[PDB]
């Protein structure tokens, strides 16, 4: 008979939403109650990227704060000036379906992959300058939704297949695999130190997982439905959340639980992305809504919109340095604000 | 104007870029999009390959270039995913049809074909996507119904009501039964696609064997009907 | 059947989860509010920089 | 004084009216990327300027000079006569490309989505004006078109050819145009009602709507311009008509261009973009 293992299952689910209430002392709305809050963020689109084909359906930022890829179901990757709008490059996919990419954080390599279940890494910087498939990534069994080097020859994927993978690039294999996901895991977000991550998928949870120890860590499960964007707060301990649902959530990793959630009654469709300003003090949503609005962290209002999308926000980006955020759509164009 | 050696050769790339891109948006242009659909029975394997006359295997999704009449068509055919559907479906927000394969011949399974379809044509982000029914296996359908067996009405009662359409237009020799049997199941797929969408997407049902190579001339015509309506839409003469 | 082990490693997973040490929502809030007081005057979506310092304008 | 009083009042809301429909195109397009980036709407626009050419070159001086019963302006006269013919001219081959561009789409889908482009578009406007420019200017700067008070009598050669060109050759494409076009919606609204028909006969009129499309489009062309195009052969011929009556006839002309962004403008993406225009 299996039944035991549900109800030891059941009963360490007991202890710990008693153990989540017995940190409980306070919520983060309670002691914001004397902040003074920011003025109203009206901010304005400073360039228009243009030149995609098809919906664009994710971007990056370079470490640099200078340079952009972006990714179109068309099959190019383009790689954008920010400050000049000059292309760089455009690099021709061997896919179509291309759902997310991922710049290095020296510069020197590009990722992308979607629903050929590929992590395809390309090398910006080989001697004839003509850019080229460094290594394909293959073994994933379902779509690849998101990546993210951790430096040049590590790769962290996560895959509608349920799993999270890290792999080494020289090797061409994966080294370890995070598999207490169930459902579809459809975002993905290292830590600032680069020895944690965290995941949301279909299952309505995110999972905190080591690097290196290979395993989960905690468990979060606020949300009522399926979680498509996942954001580490600049601190790194904390992160936020969007979804289907219609909220943010935000979440502390030493109180193990919601700490704020961010809604209103005029929206009511779901979120594709977010991402905090450097402070933290802003966490800025795309939507399903055509528009994206800006939050203020700790209190939960609305402190602004950015309105200037024909069609869904897929993603959004601040640079490193804080110094703009880009949102792309499935309009075709990147617009840069400030 | 101010530009040193290092921006001009910058505005230089951008502009030879911009070239590619220019030359590259006339075939994103002149090519269709389709994705095919189907259960493991539909025979949607065989129809693929028997359409290649017209032009890793763990990878998760499968292209076939062929034309007709010197219009491109790329067909998708997903696989190697999970059997949940409900989010890289999302990519087809924007492909020419959906071409959706059933097999006939399986009352057992019409019932998780129907129900299939169902979640297709309702679904938020295929609310402008047409769909091209093919009803597969004709030939086994008619033998199924030839050898007596008599069970349509096992799996679904109304078939004790239900009486051939006289839009109906049968094959020369076509017994009764099978006809009456080839219009019944046919119809429930209309019973699903005509009670939503206002219009605003349409379903077009063939009767089928995967060795038809007439397939890819339906798949012609059948995307001419949908561009016309399409733009018959626009200009409010639909 | 498989369905054993799989409940197993789900159990050691909620030990795992489980055993993990606390903090109070209070203090937890307040490194929060700490690091974005410390940060707040270097965020430029916060507070505009002028068109000469912004390569964005 | 009541009938002076009466017919400025009227004419000054005539003028307004074309010129606010006409307006809010131009303010749609400018600011929409989507909307430019959809050819139709390059010929909606290029419709909407030539229709705001009436309102502004033409329209308001003939007003003034229907209230005071005598013309002011008088070299302006032989510049207003070119303007007139010119706008005029513009408006009806603006709604004649249309026409063109509505048939090329639904007749040949692949071909059109294939070779259609911002360029295309732009030669077939730029054509447009181009033709009533020509028309309109050569023969008025070179005195062709003649054989206080302004002088808008014919040449009866220039006015008949100058009908031709301008309305007759382009009333024959429109309706050859759209009858090809009702054509080709009755055999797809037979195969979409077959196929409704069949679901409910086994669950147990649309042919109005592109009637109703095509008859006030070409009903309201063709109802406005038709009457002044056969005085303008007639009365040069005779030289048969009342010029009271020819003076109404004229006025119904330039009502159609108030009417040409109401049928033309008024779908559904335009009519959003005015809404959040206007807020
Ligand atoms: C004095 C006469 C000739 C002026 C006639 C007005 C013409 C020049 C106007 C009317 C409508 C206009 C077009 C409206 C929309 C677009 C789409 C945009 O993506 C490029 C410019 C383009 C193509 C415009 C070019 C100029 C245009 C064609
Ligand atoms: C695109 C549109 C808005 C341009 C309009 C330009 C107009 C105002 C210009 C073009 C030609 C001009 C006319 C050309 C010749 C003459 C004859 C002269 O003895 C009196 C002025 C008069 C009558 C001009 C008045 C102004 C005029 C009508
Ligand atoms: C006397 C007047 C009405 C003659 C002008 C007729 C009108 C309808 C003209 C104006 C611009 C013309 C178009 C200009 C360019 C092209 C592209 C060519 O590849 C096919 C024909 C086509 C599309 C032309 C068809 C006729 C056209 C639409
Ligand atoms: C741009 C083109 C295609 C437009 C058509 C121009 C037509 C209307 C032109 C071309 C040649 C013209 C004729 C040339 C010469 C004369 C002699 C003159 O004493 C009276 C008018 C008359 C008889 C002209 C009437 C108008 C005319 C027929
Ligand atoms: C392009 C084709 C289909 C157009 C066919 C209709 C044309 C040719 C018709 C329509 C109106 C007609 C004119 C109407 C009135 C008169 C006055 C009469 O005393 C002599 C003939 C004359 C001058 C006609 C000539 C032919 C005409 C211009
Ligand atoms: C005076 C009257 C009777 C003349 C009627 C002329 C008609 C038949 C002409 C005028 C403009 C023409 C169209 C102009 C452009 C194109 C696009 C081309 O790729 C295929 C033919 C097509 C679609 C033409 C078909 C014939 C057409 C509609
Ligand atoms: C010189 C001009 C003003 C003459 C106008 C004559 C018009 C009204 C005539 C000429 C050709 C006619 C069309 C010829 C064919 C058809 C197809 C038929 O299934 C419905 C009626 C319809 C669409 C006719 C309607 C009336 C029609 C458009
Ligand atoms: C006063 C000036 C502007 C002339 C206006 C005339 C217009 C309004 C007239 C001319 C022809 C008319 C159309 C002729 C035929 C039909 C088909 C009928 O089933 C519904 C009405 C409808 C669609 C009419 C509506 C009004 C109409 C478009
Ligand atoms: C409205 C559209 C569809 C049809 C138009 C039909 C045309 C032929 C009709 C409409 C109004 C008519 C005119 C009305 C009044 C007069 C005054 C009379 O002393 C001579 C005939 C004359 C000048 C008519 C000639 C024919 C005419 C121009
Ligand atoms: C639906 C809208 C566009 C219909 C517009 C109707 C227009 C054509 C009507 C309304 C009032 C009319 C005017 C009323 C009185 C006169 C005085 C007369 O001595 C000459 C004609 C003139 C100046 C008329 C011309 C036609 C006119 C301007
Ligand atoms: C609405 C009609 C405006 N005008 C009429 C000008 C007037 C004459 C008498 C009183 S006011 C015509 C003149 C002739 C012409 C033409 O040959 C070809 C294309 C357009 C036009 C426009
Ligand atoms: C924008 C305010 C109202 C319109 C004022 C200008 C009217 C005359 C010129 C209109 C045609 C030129 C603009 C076409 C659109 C474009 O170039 O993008």
């Amino acid at each position: 008979e299996l039944d035991q293992l549900r109800q030891e299952a059941e009963q360490l689910k007991n202890q710990i939403r008693d153990a989540r209430k017995a940190c409980a002392d306070a919520t983060l709305s309670q002691i914001t109650n004397n902040i003074d809050p920011v003025g109203r963020i009206q901010m304005r689109t400073r360039r228009t990227l243009r030149g995609h084909l098809a919906k664009i359906y994710a971007m990056h930022w370079g470490t640099d704060s200078r340079l952009l890829v972006s990714a179109s179901q068309d099959g190019k990757l383009i790689i954008w000036d920010s400050y000049t709008t000059n292309k760089v490059h455009a690099i021709p996919l061997r896919s179509s379906w291309v759902m997310t990419c991922a710049y290095a954080p020296s510069g020197n390599y590009v990722a992308c992959g979607g629903l050929d279940n590929i992590c395809s890494i390309y090398n910006l910087k080989t001697r004839e300058g003509n850019v080229r498939v460094s290594r394909e990534l293959a073994g994933h069994t379902g779509y690849l939704s998101c990546c993210r080097f951790l430096d040049d020859n590590q790769i962290v994927t996560s895959s509608g297949d349920t799993t999270c993978a890290l792999w080494d690039i020289e090797t061409g294999q994966q080294t370890t695999t995070f598999t207490g996901h169930t459902g579809d895991v459809m975002s993905l977000s290292l830590a600032p130190d680069t020895r944690l991550f965290v995941s949301g998928a279909c299952d309505a949870s995110a999972k905190l997982w080591d690097v290196r120890e290979g395993m989960c860590r905690q468990t979060f499960t606020g949300h009522e439905s399926d979680i498509n964007a996942i954001c580490f707060f600049p601190n790194g301990n904390a992160f936020a959340t969007g979804s289907d649902d219609a909220t943010c959530r935000l979440f502390d990793l030493r109180a193990d639980q919601e700490l704020m959630t961010y809604s209103h009654d005029n929206i009511i469709c779901g979120i594709t992305s977010v991402s905090f300003s450097k402070s933290g003090r802003l966490l800025l949503a795309g939507y399903d809504d055509f528009n994206c609005n800006v939050w203020d962290a700790l209190k939960a209002d609305r402190a602004g919109v950015l309105a200037g999308h024909d069609n869904r926000v897929s993603c959004l980006g601040v640079t490193d340095d804080g110094m703009a955020v880009a949102t792309g759509s499935w309009d075709s164009f990147l617009k840069i604000w400030n | 104007c101010t530009l040193s050696a290092e921006d001009k050769a910058a505005v230089e790339r951008s502009k030879m870029i911009e070239k590619q891109l220019q030359k590259d948006k006339q075939v994103y242009r002149a090519t269709h999009r389709l994705l095919l659909l189907g259960a493991d029975n539909s025979g949607k394997s065989t129809i693929v390959k028997q359409m290649r006359i017209y032009h890793v295997k763990t990878s998760g999704i499968f292209e076939t270039k062929f034309q007709v009449d010197k219009v491109n068509f790329h067909m998708f055919d997903v696989g190697a995913q999970r059997d949940e559907r409900r989010k890289w479906i999302q990519c087809f927000n924007d492909v020419t049809a959906i071409i959706f394969v059933v097999d006939s011949s399986d009352y057992n399974r019409l019932q998780e074909a129907l129900n299939d379809f169902k979640s297709i044509w309702n679904n938020r982000w295929l609310r402008t996507i047409s769909v091209i029914l093919f009803l597969n296996k004709q030939d086994l359908l008619a033998e199924k119904v030839l050898a007596g067996k008599s069970k349509i009405e096992d799996y679904f009662p109304e078939f004790a009501r239900y009486t051939t359409p006289e839009d109906a237009t049968p094959e020369p020799g076509e017994d009764p039964r099978v006809t009456r049997a080839k219009y019944f199941i046919r119809d429930e797929f209309l019973r699903i696609s005509t009670a939503s969408g206002d219009g605003r997407h349409y379903c077009y049902p063939h009767f089928t064997c995967s060795v038809d190579t007439e397939n890819a001339r339906r798949i012609f015509n059948d995307c001419r009907d949908i561009i016309q309506r399409m733009h018959l839409r626009q200009y409010e003469l639909l | 059947t498989a369905s054993i082990a799989q409940a197993r490693k789900l159990v050691e997973q909620l030990k795992m989860e489980a055993n993990i040490d606390r903090i109070k929502v209070s203090k937890a809030a307040a490194d929060l509010m700490a690091y974005c007081e410390a940060h707040a005057k270097e965020d430029p979506l916060l507070t505009p920089v002028p068109a000469s310092e912004n390569p964005f304008r | 004084g009541p009938s002076q009083v009466v017919t400025a009042c009227l004419l000054t809301l005539l003028i307004i009216w074309t010129l606010l429909g006409n307006v809010l195109v131009c303010a749609a397009i400018v600011r929409s990327r989507h909307l430019r980036a959809n050819m139709t709407n390059v010929f909606i626009v290029s419709l909407a300027v030539s229709d705001l050419f009436v309102a502004l070159l033409v329209m308001p001086w003939k007003a003034v000079a229907e209230v005071a019963g005598y013309w002011p302006f008088g070299a302006f006269c032989d510049v207003w006569v070119a303007f007139d013919i010119m706008c005029s001219t513009a408006s009806i081959l603006n709604l004649c490309v249309i026409s063109v561009d509505r048939y090329w789409a639904i007749s040949r889908p692949f071909r059109y989505k294939r070779k259609m482009t911002q360029r295309m578009a732009l030669v077939m406007v730029g054509l447009a004006w181009t033709l009533s420019i020509l028309i309109s200017f050569i023969p008025v700067q070179l005195n062709w078109h003649r054989d206080e008070n302004c002088d808008s009598s014919l040449n009866r050669t220039y006015a008949i050819s100058s009908s031709l060109i301008s309305f007759y050759i382009p009333v024959a494409i429109m309706i050859v145009t759209y009858t090809r076009i009702y054509r080709i919606a009755q055999v797809q609204i037979r195969r979409i009602s077959s196929l409704e028909r069949a679901a409910e006969h086994a669950q147990s009129k649309k042919e109005t709507k592109v009637l109703k499309t095509l008859s006030v489009i070409m009903g309201v062309f063709v109802c406005c311009w038709l009457p002044f195009f056969i005085l303008n052969c007639m009365v040069p011929f005779c030289s048969c008509v009342s010029e009271t009556t020819f003076d109404v006839f004229v006025w119904f002309g330039w009502a159609n261009s108030s009417l040409n962004p109401v049928i033309y403008a008024f779908n559904a993406d335009f009519q959003k973009v005015f809404a959040q225009l206007l807020g």
